[PDB]
RNA sequence: UGAAGACAUUGUCAGGUGGGGAGUUCCUUUAGUCCCUCGAAAUUUGAGGCUAGAGGAGAAAAGUUACCACAGGGAUAACUGGCUUGUGGCGGCCAAGCGUAGCGACGUCGCUUUUUGGAUGCGGCUCUUCCUAUCAUACCGAAGCAGAAUUCGGUAAGCGUUGGAUUGUUCACCCACUAAUAGGGAACGUGAGCUGGACCGUCGUGAGACAGGUUA
RNA sequence: GACCCUGUUGAGCUUGACUCUAGUUUGACAUUGUGAAAAGACAUAGGAGGUGUAGAAUAGGUGGGAGCUUCGGCGCCAGUG
């Protein structure tokens, strides 16, 4: 049908639904406006009616479409400087001298530039070559903030494929210390030991086990960051797949793979640590059936480690309770982010601090 | 409107 | 690695020799600036490992991980004249 | 994973050493009692410290795919070979240096040997068949190679020649991509 | 199909980088720059239509004296389904197979009865899982050499 | 104090439009504000019917009495198609 | 007899790896009973288990490629010649025949393709002759063709048939006169005249160099 | 020009047995004592508690429950969940 129709009659229903006691009908009630709302919106932003049921619920009314409308958009573009070869404005001075327009990623990073654009590929120059920046994401940049880690330690990245994390954390630490990279398949290890060579990383290794299996093969690393493969409900713009990719099934089985990996992590950190005992625990989805109701099985299986609170600047506090399920009042600490609010790709980031 | 005028990364050059 | 041990020198150095390195930190100051400037700015300190003091060749000590630290010592240092040397290193410095 | 065997690092120190000029610091002991050292995984070399080595050596043969600084490979004839992934130790002890203009470290970047029209800055007293680190007038490393011919021959080349042959550029982490 | 990707297109764009890479032509003019003795034949130009994906990429050296001209070079195709009897203008993903050269399909040559990848998001097509397709096999059938267009029928 | 008219034509609007985004201005087109203010506010009208059709008139006069006019008006007209044909374009939005 | 100091060191099990040393010749997929165990969620799943097909002499090296560089060998050694020109390809429907399902012209529908008005990377002058695929001049047919100026088409080669701007050059676009300022052929040498390298040798092999020699 | 093949080379892919084990590495237990200063988990007796969205309103949760009664306010019912 006409979809300006469609949409018209969204932002109607949505001032119906908003002024429902004054604005009103002889004996229509929330719940059809609620679900004519949601055939809609489905209609028009091309959604599997599960996960735009899951995201109309789990939103209030304009923030919903307005997290749509994010959801479309893509983002500008980002890079990482990297500190071991140099730094912000220097990159900064060279790629405007090179016809680049660059600004501070934010207040809130030391080491991110936001680029808006260019006359040269930003994926050819002499200084992307040789190491000096990389295109990366800010809530990817969270993550690593999140878990700071310090000169001389063993950290674990359980799923590296990108590469951005384990080289951000390579920077932090002036490479120094030992990073195991573990990343499940060949094809993406592929890139990620080429990343890690053209920034200049020598203290990682690269594995390729089934992240489920590390306090097997080593265990006792002094920090763990888990960046979990999720359903990807904040990452709709970079792949559209997942408006309709995501049904009942895959909400089932994803997160019971994420709980056996934040158990795995639990076991394979150290908690008689000199310098840290932390696990940063990362989704790029925004759905509490996969971000907090798993670390809730951590905390109700393994008595032996602690949230604590993550230092991230900014963003909006974590779900403490939903429909019908009660969490522990330790998760409010855990800090979530979506793209409406800032224009940064909707993850979840929790830091756990072993014990015992 | 709906985002922090804080920390919003816009598009337009500042 | 030079101009850092030998401001650690100066700092543990009777007066006179102090003031003789302070003179000629002054002259690789100037003759050099650029080059030497990242061991006194602080954001332009590379961050790829660990200054070792005690290293056993130049090049294994690792001198742009660190920067110079020594003058909240070499101004408060007794002598005068160590004073006018160091106040007159951090005008070429700020000068450059 | 093996260490490496006489003759693997004889020829492994002979390529090093032709390309740079001091390899007893590459193979020093560290402040903390540690030290570097050489090892083979499949075909490629890696250059890593022996506790990283020694901490890696639990991953399975067929699951480990990376380990310090790759330096390059082995051939089917026992030929090794240098890599981009092998520039940096070259950067910090290079035995020659020849620095070129933007516009001949574009060309580089996209694979072409250098021209006395590309370079600006010179080594003197460099052989005609001699080890160069390629940069830029910022310092930048940008690859490695042998000179084409000798500084003088250099010198009264004619601006459209060949000075440096390229052997390894920045580009291949555009490849493995 | 038509005007859901024409209100995406009309609301939905923002300012964001894309700028193409320089091309292999210009880039090979640059290596021979760098190269002053030309080996005789050293450069063969590939003459069949192509279909590239990355606005820039560094071939191995195993290919990277193969040139494909931007000329010659497609990225969309005519895209026939029988069942749901339709054609429609579909991005091209990845060469499948090439049955005339393994060469040929590890460098993208178009050519007849070729595989191709291409993506099949605007049809929704409902599979046994009741899930979406994003991408399906799909045979060239015509000679795009002396047609100036890729025309494929799914394998559906 | 100094005074600038502009006269716009439709296929110069997308230019003015350009000129709004270029000093950041806000747009008043006819009279939706009762008290615009010019000097600050890029306010876009037409002018009084009556006398802008006496001194049309007046213009088709004078190009039908005086052939040099004339013969100017349509050098104008030429240059006028070449100068749109070489124009630099504008933006989409 | 002194010093260090409840940390090291050391020992026992459970494990990971082990291209080194000694001896001998486990996981993944498929189909099934809804038969058993573990994990998750509650009103269902995922991982194993069983049945029997398919995958993974031995650290010496081995096998392989429509790929690359060098070296060599073999076939091929020019090539168009009732060739060329104005109307796209793909798929569906339809469809005379033929045929007893297969082939299938013209149309129509879908993609390219829509709801507001620079390309190019050997060229350029004077003169002769021929073609018509005709720009003008001559004569016709049609058109809201009132007149004027025209548009399309037909017969027609008797007669005429450019110049500026820009570019390395050309065309396009634009600018000017003019009745108009058409396109081509002179037959693998495109009318007549004129003008603007490969073989060896030495030394390197991750690329090449030689005022080294020889030669059509 | 181009095509086929051969030798060397480069790029790439595959194979290169099994059982113990040196080396290497993880976890647990043990020598092994006397005290003091802190933290955690267990032991009671107590005290204070529950703000995603919507609902008037800060809904631990479950059970019964249509009448309750400091006898005037509530329930129920209508929502909203």
């Amino acid at each position: 049908p006409d979809l300006q129709m469609l949409r018209t009659r969204i932002t109607d229903t949505i001032r119906v639904l908003e002024d429902f006691q004054n604005l009103a009908e002889e004996g229509r009630s929330r719940a059809e406006y609620t679900n004519q709302l949601l055939k809609d919106i489905c209609a028009y932003y091309g959604y599997n009616e599960y996960l735009a049921e899951k995201l109309l619920n789990l939103f209030p009314p304009r923030e919903a479409f307005a997290f749509f409308e994010a959801n479309e958009t893509p983002r500008p573009v980002v890079i990482r400087t990297n500190t071991l070869r140099t730094h912000r404005r220097d990159l900064a001075q060279a790629l405007i001298n090179r016809g680049v327009t660059l600004e501070p990623v934010g207040k809130w990073s030391k080491v991110g530039l936001q680029v808006f654009d260019s006359k040269v590929p930003l994926g050819a120059t002499p200084e992307y070559l040789a190491g000096h920046y990389i295109l990366q994401a800010a809530s990817s940049f969270l993550p690593v903030m999140a878990l700071c880690p310090q000169e001389n330690e063993r950290c674990l990245d359980m799923a590296a494929a990108p590469g951005g994390k384990t080289t951000h954390m390579a920077a932090l630490m002036k490479n120094t210390g030992v990073i195991f990279a573990n990343d499940p398949s060949k094809s993406r290890a592929k890139g990620l030991i080429g990343n890690i060579h053209r920034l200049g990383v020598r203290n990682t290794i690269v594995c390729n086990y089934d992240a489920r299996e590390f306090p097997r093969v080593i265990g006792g690393f002094d920090r763990v960051l888990l960046d979990a493969p999720c359903s990807g409900t904040g990452v709709i713009c970079k792949d559209p797949s997942v408006k309709t990719n995501r049904d009942a099934k895959d909400f089932m089985q994803l997160p019971h793979t994420q709980k056996q990996l934040l158990l795995a992590a639990i076991d394979s950190c150290n908690h008689a640590s000199k310098t840290g005992g932390y696990i940063v625990y990362s989704t790029c989805s925004v759905c509490v059936e996969e971000n907090e109701e798993v670390v809730n099985y951590a905390l109700s299986r393994r008595p032996n480690v602690k949230l604590v609170e993550t230092g991230l600047p900014f963003g909006k506090e974590g779900f403490t309770s939903y429909m019908g399920k009660t969490f522990h009042p330790s998760l409010k600490l855990t800090r979530r982010f979506y793209p409406h609010l800032y224009n940064v790709d909707g993850f979840f980031v929790a830091k756990f601090k072993k014990i015992g | 409107s709906f985002a922090d005028p804080e920390v919003y990364m816009s598009y337009t050059p500042r | 690695a030079f101009c850092k041990q030998l401001m650690t020198l100066a700092l543990q150095v009777p007066e006179k020799s102090s003031q003789a390195i302070l003179g000629l930190l002054q002259d690789v100051v100037h003759t050099h600036g650029r080059k030497v400037a990242a061991l006194w700015n602080t954001e332009e300190r590379k961050g790829d490992g660990t200054y070792k003091p005690l290293s056993e060749t130049v090049e294994g000590s690792n001198p742009f991980t660190t920067t110079i630290w020594e003058g909240e010592l070499l101004r408060k240092h007794y002598c005068p004249k160590v004073r006018e040397g160091l106040k007159a290193m951090e005008k070429e410095l700020r000068s450059i | 994973m093996r260490p490496l065997t006489d003759q693997e690092m004889k020829i492994v120190l002979d390529k090093l050493a032709n390309y740079m000029t001091d390899l007893k610091s590459l193979i020093a002991p560290l402040e903390d009692g540690d030290r570097y050292v050489f090892r083979m995984q499949k075909d490629r070399v890696y250059y890593v410290k022996l506790s990283i080595a020694n901490i890696a050596t639990c991953v399975a043969r067929d699951k480990l795919l990376s380990l310090g600084t790759c330096l390059g490979k082995m051939t089917k004839s026992g030929k090794f070979r240098l890599h981009i992934t092998a520039l940096p130790i070259l950067a910090q002890n290079a035995r020659y240096k020849i620095w070129v203009k933007d516009n001949g470290a574009q060309p580089f970047l996209y694979g072409s040997n250098i021209v006395k029209a590309h370079v600006g800055r010179w080594t003197e007293d460099c052989p005609e068949h001699s080890g160069c680190v390629v940069y830029n007038m910022a310092d930048i490393p940008l690859g490695f190679g042998v000179t084409a011919r000798s500084t003088a021959e250099a010198r009264r080349l004619d601006p459209t020649g060949i000075v440096c042959f390229r052997q390894a550029d920045c580009g291949e982490y555009l490849r493995d991509e | 199909i038509k005007n859901k990707r024409a209100e995406k297109a009309a609301r939905f764009s923002v300012p964001i980088p894309k700028v193409r890479g320089i091309s292999e032509e210009e880039m090979f003019k640059v290596v021979k720059t760098g190269k002053k003795t030309h080996k005789k034949g050293w450069k063969r130009i590939v003459t069949k239509p192509t279909f590239v994906g990355p606005d820039f990429t560094r071939r191995p050296v195993k290919y990277e004296r193969f040139i494909r001209p931007m000329g010659l070079r497609y990225k969309k195709a005519n895209v026939t389904h029988p069942t749901l009897n339709v054609t429609v203008q579909l991005p091209i993903l990845s060469v499948k197979k090439n049955p005339s050269n393994p060469l040929y399909t590890q460098l993208g040559v178009l050519t007849k009865g070729t595989i191709i990848e291409v993506n099949v998001s605007d049809l929704g097509i409902v599979t046994a899982s009741g899930k979406i397709a994003w991408g399906r096999y799909a045979q060239i059938t015509n000679n795009p050499e002396n047609d100036g267009c890729v025309n494929a029928v799914l394998l559906v | 104090r100094g005074w600038a008219y502009a006269l716009v034509r439709e296929s110069d609007l997308p230019y003015l439009l350009d000129l709004q985004l270029f000093l950041g201005r806000r747009l008043v087109l006819g009279r939706e504000e009762k008290d615009p203010s010019f000097a600050r506010d890029i306010v876009v009208g037409s002018l009084k019917r009556v006398e802008l059709e006496n001194n049309v008139e007046w213009v088709n006069k004078v190009l039908h009495e005086n052939e040099d006019i004339g013969a100017l008006k349509r050098v104008t007209a030429k240059a006028e198609k070449l100068y749109m044909k070489t124009r630099n374009p504008a933006s989409s939005q």
